[PDB]
């Protein structure tokens, strides 16, 4: 209010009414592989909802591409928030807020950002190209999240225009793409009540560029409106699968009439869409007013004037109208907040849905307590100051409010993290322009001012003076891990702390970033690709530090193993020389590191339940199933601390004393290792004998967590020790002729194809490959290089294997500046980060 | 040309509060949940009152559109585009 | 020397003169121990000759 | 291979009618830039200029 703002076809007064009803809101996020159309749709919408902001004729606007190398890439680099009022197929209004997420499979961190805030998914998925590498990873994301999912099959229009496939044809490959989707998504959950079909209206169909948007039940009430007396909800139930027409009967049957008859859906849906597409693109001077005549679309002369792409645009806009199927699908099947509140608070709530604060919450009053959840961090292009981006989900903020504003540590014993802060303006975000509001209530989203200082990626924003006992909420668990690392260093070292600031500004910015300083004052980045990184130091060296910042070569992060049993047992005493701890390692079971990290296994469980799981699972029994102290460095690392301590050898009340001790210091140890100060992963440790003083005085504290860190990395050591790459996961789409040519650009980076196959109904093929992270900086560049730009590959992480080498082995010698063989590049691997950290130049194996 | 503003705005009521007065002079105050082109209003939590001026809780009622007087709807329609 | 001339952002690296005409393997290298000990044993050597007779 | 080993080392260590052929480019070592996958399009696009039959 009170803000020049680009008129609507609303009024915002009705916008800021909407808010207050609950039930008429919409959070969705957009996502879907990359280039996959989801852009458009926002300005395919925003178009519709703002009479003077249009699409050139011949560039589109992407209106949520808003950022420069957003427009210069032409790639989705940064979730957009959209909030438009939309209208229904029955001519109810709701308000959406739309979240346009970047399908880049390295920008995976900004679609879980959206994902927290939001209520429903709409996936999109090119007709032409199909269910790509991305689609299945946010489709896992999706319903793992415990998101409302439906899918809009975008760009149909490459099924006519460019493959030119019949419509019997067309139809199979849409119903092959709900197949597979519906495939997946039975394979990464259990209940059934996530059955995608056009039938149930969860699926659209859609032609962002031609403005075309569509369900069963949009499609059958334009025949409504033309022919007034067909009931279209019950004709949309007969327009798609097996089911055709009986023009002499007038009814639809399960049995194609006689033969050459085609289903349902070509008959009433498909084949007039061909035809109008032809008609535009192919009589547009010969029979195009004759069939316009016949649709009732009338184009003024200069508007039938037009080059045949906006001249296309134009006639499907006519024709069908708004996308009032895109609105009927995210209302039917998306909850509004006040029902998808609870699931949101049973699954991102650390307080659990039965807390009285949670029940609260779950309601979704916006009379309640105030709390709010921010995701995003949003940078005005000034750089200087930040705007915090997340959802009320209960209370109602107000511009001018004290808040309190809660960290990431912050529990309900450790206030300290926690700080009082004003807030300054509120806005409804939209796209470009930012409508300054002065309340949002319950279930909205909301940009604020004033809270940006104390907070790095993730808030929980209350109210002073009242809600005790107000917990957080879950920091993002993100898709990936970030593995490329690459370091940073000011040209001139007094503007150091330039840097340090910048540093700490994109930290704020990008949600999956982790900038750390190592012991030898070297400052990390550590990122999920190249483009990941390259954006990175963009924004850092021109908008947030506008200093010179050298940049080291990218590298990865690597991992510590063994493979054996200890030889000699290890044993280290406290230096009292009267606690003693005997320890050995050995390595863990094929398919349960894996397991523990993905919540599969926590320690959380009572020892019945833990004890169980092991002896089914892994042939553990009792006593060493129910034996489980530790669960690696975090609560979830791929470690495992086991004690085999007697009950006569060593009295367990006595042992108990320094359960909590040996744990700390083995969790210290694995978070450090005693390679390459790299995590340790897929190793069991197990307590032999620990021989503990019974003066208190003796043991606890800083005298025994020493002695079991040092035990934990001797006892690593006598089992041969290895190092892990990160290996990344490759998907290429090439024609079949370069298919070939992919295979010779792997093979030289220490690849390993897993599988090549044709796309259904495309003439492209995908290729699936494993490479090394390592071996991997410009893979891309010479795949799209070699191939002339006819291949393109996306890659993602996938898992840890092992290095060829032997880290430990002073027989190898290595030259400065020469690739080395694959028999030892362990040892290279290790001595050359260990250089670049700052330690010794070798390991001392001793006990 | 087939279909008026006013059930158009009936139709934007939905999901609101809304009173309704039928020709035996009962008052029923309630969220509305569903309405067709006709004023067959499914509308529930009813607050209801008489007209002796009884006043009673009916948590679902669905009223004939034939047997509506007049519909009260809530302001902030006022603001809907269809008025416009 | 550091007692003396503290250096906390490692700016000792910024006016160390080197033998430009070697190539960058024969040159210095300029590692931080190595770079403050140059200066440590030129500001030992400059602290003995008093400013006013002479200087380097 | 001893090409590809000389330039890791050095990146991290009158009228003339015609031009000179030492202002040449594209003297590569690397085989994936030297012999480059010739595009097909489909076996039904072909090269501007170039005789069709050939
Ligand atoms: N043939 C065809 N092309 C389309 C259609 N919609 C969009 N495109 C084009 O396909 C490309 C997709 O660009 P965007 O829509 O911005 O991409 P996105 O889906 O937002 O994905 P990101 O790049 O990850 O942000 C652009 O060249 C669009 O102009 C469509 O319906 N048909």
């Amino acid at each position: 209010m009170e803000q020049t703002l680009p008129v609507t076809v609303y009024e915002m007064d009705f916008l800021a009414d909407l808010m207050d009803n609950s039930e008429l809101i919409r959070n969705v996020t957009l996502c879907g592989h990359l280039h996959h159309g989801k852009t458009c749709f926002v300005d395919c919408l925003i178009e519709q909802t703002h009479p003077e902001i249009r699409k050139r004729y011949d560039q589109d606007l992407c209106y949520t591409d808003i950022l420069f190398t957003e427009q210069e890439r032409g790639v989705g680099i940064k979730s957009t928030p959209v909030t438009v009022v939309l209208p229904d197929t029955k001519g109810k209004s709701y308000l959406f807020n739309i979240m346009d997420t970047p399908g880049h499979v390295n920008f995976s961190d900004e679609v879980t950002a959206g994902l927290r805030i939001s209520d429903g998914v709409v996936l999109f998925i090119d007709a032409a190209e199909g269910v790509m590498l991305n689609t299945e990873r946010l489709i896992k994301h999706a319903v793992q999240e415990r998101l409302a999912v439906t899918v809009c099959i975008n760009k149909i229009d490459r099924l006519i225009l460019e493959l030119k496939l019949p419509p019997t044809d067309a139809y199979y490959k849409l119903r092959h793409i709900v197949d597979e989707v519906n495939g997946l998504i039975s394979m990464y959950s259990t209940d059934e009540n996530l059955i995608l079909s056009p039938l149930l209206g969860n699926v659209c169909f859609s032609s962002s560029q031609y403005s075309i948007c569509f369900t069963l039940g949009s499609f059958a009430k334009i025949y409504a409106d033309t022919f007034g007396d067909i009931n279209y909800q019950e004709f949309a139930k007969r327009l798609w699968g097996d089911i055709y027409f009986n023009p002499k009967t007038r009814k639809f049957t399960k049995k194609a009439p006689t033969s050459s008859s085609q289903r349902s859906f070509v008959e009433f849906i498909l084949e007039p869409l061909y035809k109008i597409l032809a008609q535009v693109v192919g009589d547009v001077d010969t029979s195009l007013p004759r069939t316009l005549d016949e649709l009732g679309i009338h184009l003024t002369k200069e508007e039938l004037k037009l080059n045949i792409r906006p001249l296309l645009r134009l006639v499907c806009k006519k024709f069908f109208g708004e996308f009032t199927g895109f609105v009927d699908m995210c209302v039917q099947h998306i909850p509004s907040p006040k029902v998808g509140a609870k699931p949101k608070i049973e699954h991102t709530y650390t307080g659990g849905v039965d807390s009285d604060l949670g029940e609260a919450m779950s309601d979704c009053d916006p009379d309640g307590p105030l709390m709010c959840h921010t995701t995003k961090m949003y940078s005005t292009d000034d750089g200087v100051q930040f705007h915090a981006f997340g959802r009320v989900l209960s209370g109602t903020i107000h511009a001018g409010q004290p808040v309190k504003v809660l960290g990431e540590n912050y529990t309900l014993e450790d206030e300290e993290d926690s700080q009082i802060c004003t807030v300054g303006r509120l806005w409804i975000s939209v796209a470009r322009y930012h409508i300054e509001v002065n309340r949002v209530p319950a279930g909205n989203w909301v940009l604020i001012e004033g809270v940006d200082q104390p907070i790095v990626k993730t808030a929980t924003i209350t109210e002073p003076r009242g809600n005790e006992e107000a917990q957080i909420f879950r920091p993002l668990k993100f898709n990936t891990t970030s593995v490329i690392k690459i370091a940073v260093e000011p040209v001139n070292p007094s503007e150091l702390p330039k840097m340090l600031d910048g540093l700490r500004k994109v930290n704020k910015s990008y949600p999956s970033l982790t900038t750390k300083v190592e012991e030898s004052g070297e400052h990390v980045i550590l990122g999920t690709g190249e483009l990941y990184l390259d954006c990175v130091m963009h924004d850092l060296r021109k908008m947030y530090s506008e200093i010179d910042i050298k940049v080291a070569d990218p590298v990865v992060t690597f991992c510590e193993t063994v493979v054996e049993t200890s030889s000699l047992k290890c044993f280290a005493e406290t230096p009292n020389k009267k606690n003693k701890i005997t320890m050995i390692a050995e390595p863990l079971e094929k398919g349960l590191a894996e397991d523990i990290e993905n919540e599969v296994v926590q320690i959380t469980w009572n020892r019945k339940k833990l004890g169980e799981f092991f002896q089914t699972k892994y042939d553990w029994d009792l006593l060493a199933a129910r034996s489980i102290w530790a669960f690696g460095p975090d609560a979830t690392g791929p470690n495992i601390l086991v004690d085999d301590t007697l009950p006569s050898e060593v009295d367990k009340a006595l042992l108990g004393s320094v359960k909590d001790s040996i744990v700390q210091g083995f969790q210290w140890g694995t978070r450090e290792g005693p390679l390459c100060d790299e995590l340790i992963r897929n190793v069991k440790f197990k307590i032999l004998d620990a021989v503990v003083a019974q003066e208190p005085l003796h043991r606890g504290g800083g005298q025994i967590i020493p002695t079991a860190r040092r035990v934990v990395y001797s006892a690593f050591l006598m089992a041969t020790p290895r190092l892990m790459e990160p290996y990344y996961f490759v998907e290429v789409q090439a024609p079949a002729d370069c298919v070939s040519a992919v295979y010779t650009v792997l093979a030289r980076r220490r690849g390993h194809v897993t599988q090549d196959a044709p796309i259904p109904g495309s003439p492209l093929y995908t290729i699936k490959a494993f490479i090394p992270a390592i071996d991997s900086f410009g893979f891309e560049t010479d795949l799209r290089t070699h191939t002339q730009g006819q291949a393109f590959s996306l890659s993602v992480f996938h898992h840890w294997q092992i290095v060829p080498g032997d880290p430990l082995d002073k027989s190898i010698v290595i030259r400065p500046l020469e690739p080395q063989p694959a028999p030892h590049l362990a040892r290279e691997f290790m001595i050359k980060t260990r250089r670049r950290k700052g330690l010794s130049e070798d390991v001392s194996i001793s006990k | 040309m087939s279909i008026g503003v006013p059930i158009k705005v009936l139709h934007e009521a939905e999901g609101h509060i809304v009173t309704c007065e039928t020709n035996t002079g009962e008052v029923y105050r309630g969220k509305l949940i569903e309405a067709e082109d006709n004023m067959n209003c499914q509308m529930s939590n009813i607050t209801v009152t008489y007209r002796d001026g009884r006043v009673a809780q009916l948590e679902q009622v669905y009223i004939r559109g034939s047997k509506i007087r007049f519909l009260i709807l809530p302001d902030m329609l006022k603001n809907a585009p269809m008025l416009k | 020397y550091l007692t003396e001339h503290p250096d906390p952002n490692n700016e000792n690296i910024v006016g160390y003169n080197n033998k430009k005409c070697w190539p960058r393997d024969a040159r210095m290298r300029l590692m931080k121990h190595d770079v403050n000990l140059g200066r440590a044993v030129f500001w030992d050597i400059k602290n003995r000759l008093p400013r006013s007779v002479t200087t380097v | 291979k001893s090409k590809e080993l000389h330039a890791i080392k050095e990146r991290y260590l009158k009228f003339v009618f015609e031009w000179d052929a030492s202002e040449d480019t594209s003297i590569d070592y690397n085989p994936l830039y030297k012999e480059r996958h010739q595009v097909q399009l489909l076996g039904r696009g072909f090269i501007a200029g170039i005789d069709l039959k050939q």
